[PDB]
Protein backbone atom coordinates (compact mmCIF):
# COMPACT_ATOMS: atom_id res chain seq x y z
CA UNK A 1 0.00 0.00 0.00
CA UNK A 2 1.38 3.36 -1.14
CA UNK A 3 -0.23 5.89 1.21
CA UNK A 4 2.04 8.84 0.38
CA UNK A 5 -0.50 10.48 -1.98
CA UNK A 6 -3.30 12.35 -0.21
CA UNK A 7 -6.43 14.20 -1.32
CA UNK A 8 -8.66 16.69 0.47
CA UNK A 9 -11.81 14.72 1.29
CA UNK A 10 -13.40 17.51 3.36
CA UNK A 11 -13.57 21.28 2.93
CA UNK A 12 -16.15 23.96 3.68
CA UNK A 13 -16.21 25.56 0.22
CA UNK A 14 -15.06 25.01 -3.35
CA UNK A 15 -11.72 26.41 -4.45
CA UNK A 16 -10.96 29.17 -6.89
CA UNK A 17 -9.25 28.15 -10.14
CA UNK A 18 -5.48 27.73 -9.56
CA UNK A 19 -6.01 27.83 -5.79
CA UNK A 20 -3.94 25.59 -3.50
CA UNK A 21 -4.97 24.57 0.02
CA UNK A 22 -2.22 23.07 2.19
CA UNK A 23 -3.72 24.15 5.52
CA UNK A 24 -3.95 21.19 7.92
CA UNK A 25 -6.76 22.59 10.06
CA UNK A 26 -9.55 20.36 11.33
CA UNK A 27 -12.98 20.26 9.70
CA UNK A 28 -16.33 20.50 11.50
CA UNK A 29 -18.62 17.94 9.83
CA UNK A 30 -21.43 18.19 12.39
CA UNK A 31 -23.24 20.66 14.64
CA UNK A 32 -20.75 20.16 17.48
CA UNK A 33 -17.64 22.38 17.26
CA UNK A 34 -14.34 20.51 17.15
CA UNK A 35 -11.92 23.09 18.67
CA UNK A 36 -8.98 21.59 16.79
CA UNK A 37 -9.64 18.15 18.31
CA UNK A 38 -10.82 15.01 16.51
CA UNK A 39 -14.00 13.37 17.75
CA UNK A 40 -17.61 12.83 16.74
CA UNK A 41 -18.03 14.35 13.24
CA UNK A 42 -14.50 15.80 13.45
CA UNK A 43 -12.27 14.46 10.69
CA UNK A 44 -8.87 15.25 9.23
CA UNK A 45 -9.34 16.78 5.76
CA UNK A 46 -6.43 14.89 4.14
CA UNK A 47 -6.93 11.18 3.48
CA UNK A 48 -4.57 8.92 1.56
CA UNK A 49 -5.22 6.78 -1.49
CA UNK A 50 -4.82 3.06 -0.83
CA UNK B 1 -36.11 -7.02 14.07
CA UNK B 2 -33.44 -9.64 13.43
CA UNK B 3 -31.02 -9.35 10.52
CA UNK B 4 -32.35 -12.30 8.49
CA UNK B 5 -35.83 -10.70 8.70
CA UNK B 6 -34.92 -7.00 8.70
CA UNK B 7 -37.89 -4.65 8.83
CA UNK B 8 -38.31 -2.49 5.73
CA UNK B 9 -40.17 0.79 6.21
CA UNK B 10 -41.16 2.82 3.15
CA UNK B 11 -40.78 6.57 3.69
CA UNK B 12 -42.88 8.43 1.10
CA UNK B 13 -45.39 11.28 0.64
CA UNK B 14 -43.83 13.36 3.43
CA UNK B 15 -41.14 15.94 4.10
CA UNK B 16 -38.04 14.58 5.84
CA UNK B 17 -35.90 16.54 8.30
CA UNK B 18 -32.50 14.86 8.07
CA UNK B 19 -30.84 17.65 10.08
CA UNK B 20 -32.34 16.35 13.34
CA UNK B 21 -31.14 12.83 12.49
CA UNK B 22 -27.67 14.07 11.50
CA UNK B 23 -27.16 16.41 14.47
CA UNK B 24 -28.01 13.64 16.96
CA UNK B 25 -24.93 12.54 18.90
CA UNK B 26 -26.34 9.14 19.93
CA UNK B 27 -25.40 7.57 16.57
CA UNK B 28 -21.98 5.90 16.62
CA UNK B 29 -21.87 5.47 12.82
CA UNK B 30 -23.23 7.82 10.13
CA UNK B 31 -21.67 6.80 6.81
CA UNK B 32 -23.13 7.65 3.40
CA UNK B 33 -22.04 5.94 0.19
CA UNK B 34 -23.98 7.68 -2.59
CA UNK B 35 -24.93 11.13 -1.29
CA UNK B 36 -23.65 13.87 1.01
CA UNK B 37 -24.89 14.32 4.61
CA UNK B 38 -25.09 18.12 4.30
CA UNK B 39 -27.11 17.90 1.06
CA UNK B 40 -29.83 15.57 2.39
CA UNK B 41 -31.97 18.61 3.27
CA UNK B 42 -31.55 19.98 -0.27
CA UNK B 43 -32.06 16.94 -2.51
CA UNK B 44 -35.38 15.28 -3.32
CA UNK B 45 -36.11 11.57 -3.75
CA UNK B 46 -39.12 9.53 -4.83
CA UNK B 47 -39.18 7.27 -1.76
CA UNK B 48 -36.89 6.05 1.02
CA UNK B 49 -36.50 2.44 2.16
CA UNK B 50 -35.49 2.17 5.83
Amino acid sequence: GNYNYLYRLFRKSNLKPFERDISTEIYQAGSTPCNGVKGFNCYFPLQSYG
Amino acid sequence: ASVYAWNRKRISNCVADYSVLYNSASFSTFKCYGVSPTKLNDLCFTNVYA
